[PDB]
């Protein structure tokens, strides 16, 4: 590949995103950060 | 990456610009692609 | 689109300022 003017060897491989029935197999990655200030981000309650 | 007339300074996806405006009295933050424009010593050509 | 003149030969005088830790210049 051919990016900017500069060489790049890559590789795509493809995969399949859901199930036969139609369902969407989803991977949810959730970072919380806990700091010593005041904690706004809240469940609601 | 490198300009068509040879020299440095091109960006070549979404660049973070701030610009001070109206006399220094706001400043602005532009997340924009940055297109180089085909005009006589104005990005284009081989002489810039 | 605009004529400009590049000369950083003129652009060279120093009168430098370095970072004075004692007054915390840069300190975030
Ligand atoms: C999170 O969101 C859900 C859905 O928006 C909230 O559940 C909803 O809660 C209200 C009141 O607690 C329910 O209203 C009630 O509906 C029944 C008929 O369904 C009606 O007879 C009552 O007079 C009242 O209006 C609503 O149905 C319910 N919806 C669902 C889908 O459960 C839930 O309270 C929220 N969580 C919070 C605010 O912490
Ligand atoms: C960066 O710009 C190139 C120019 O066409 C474009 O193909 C590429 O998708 C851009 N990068 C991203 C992450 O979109
Ligand atoms: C920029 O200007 C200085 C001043 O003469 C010079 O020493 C330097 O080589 C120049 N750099 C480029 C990339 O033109
Ligand atoms: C840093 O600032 C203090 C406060 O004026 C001054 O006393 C000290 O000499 C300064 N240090 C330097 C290296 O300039």
């Amino acid at each position: 590949y051919n990016f900017n003017g500069r060489i790049f060897y890559i590789g795509r491989k493809s995969y399949t995103p859901r199930t036969s029935e139609g369902s969407i197999q989803m991977v949810y990655v959730i970072t919380a950060n806990y700091a010593e200030g005041p904690n706004n981000v809240c469940p609601l309650k | 990456g490198k300009f068509p007339s040879n020299k440095t300074g091109r960006y070549f996806n979404h660049t973070l610009v701030i610009l001070p405006e109206k006399c220094g009295t706001q400043i602005t933050a532009l997340y924009c692609v940055l297109q180089p424009k085909n005009q006589t010593n104005c990005t284009g050509h081989t002489t810039y | 689109c605009i004529v400009v003149d590049m000369q950083p030969s003129y652009f060279q005088r120093d009168w430098p300022r370095p970072i004075n830790m004692s007054a915390a210049d840069g300190i975030i």
